[PDB]
């Protein structure tokens, strides 16, 4: 999600205005102003594609943040950036392995909170406590408080 | 009268089909959501089956 | 001629809406059949959950 959310933040106002015009086509006549599988299917067919009901439900589930079963405009912008890549290929595991070693300052095999904090400060961006805590919670999937090698690869998946 | 009646019969039919289209589309989304829920409840109980089975 | 063109557009619309409602209806039937199948599976797994809980 994070790489796509960043791409959305960076869209210009004119680009968002064009996406809004497209969104309005998709939700024309919808009871709640949102895109359900009935509006998504009618547009995909209008576009020449023939998705199954399951494919349509999965396209919505991939960006549905509230659990509404529908796509709102904010969710739509994520759908539209996900449908395109600037970040093609996305590197690979061998390159992430060498980068992992650079985060692991004590060479223990894990990235701890102090290591993460040192690396974040080095970026030059203002780092708040919330930036540190949130990235470590996003990375450490087993709740030990550290990022292992396999968690690191999931953590940096798709990051250019 | 036949092309106009036709147009009106067709508008009536088109409307019946349009409503059926939207009715079936809205209800499809719901039927899909029931399938998601049906699969969801299936997974909750099937997962319990797996958990209980694992135990 | 104009009402016939009106009709052609709304007949084409009825046809699009008819095809779409048939599609959505078939898909509804299947989403519902999936839901029913998933509900049947729910029950198959719910009774087997009981068998499994009993086991």
């Amino acid at each position: 999600d994070d790489i796509y959310k960043a791409a959305v933040e960076q869209l210009t106002e004119e680009q968002k205005n064009e996406f809004k015009a497209a969104f309005d086509i998709f939700v024309l006549g919808a009871e709640d102003g949102c895109i359900s599988t009935k509006e998504l299917g009618k547009v995909m067919r209008m576009l020449g594609q023939n998705p199954t009901p399951e494919e349509l439900q999965e396209m919505i589930d991939e960006v549905d943040e509230d659990g509404s079963g529908t796509v709102d405009f904010d969710e739509f912008l994520v759908m539209m950036v996900r449908c395109m890549k600037d970040d093609s290929k996305g590197k690979s595991e061998e390159e992430l392995s060498d980068l992992f070693r650079m985060f692991d300052k004590n060479a223990d095999g894990y990235i701890d909170l102090d290591e993460l904090k040192i690396m974040l400060q080095a970026t030059g961006e203002t780092i708040t406590e919330d930036d540190i805590e949130e990235l470590m919670k996003d990375g450490d999937k087993n709740n030990d408080g550290r990022i292992d090698y396999d968690e690191f690869l999931e953590f940096m998946k798709g990051v250019e | 009268d036949e092309s106009e009646r036709g147009m009106k019969v067709i508008e009536s039919r088109a409307q019946k089909d349009e409503e059926k289209m939207e009715i079936q589309e809205i209800q499809l989304k719901e039927a899909k959501h029931i399938a998601e829920d049906a699969d969801r409840k299936y997974e909750e109980v099937a997962r319990k089956l797996v958990i209980i089975e694992s135990d």
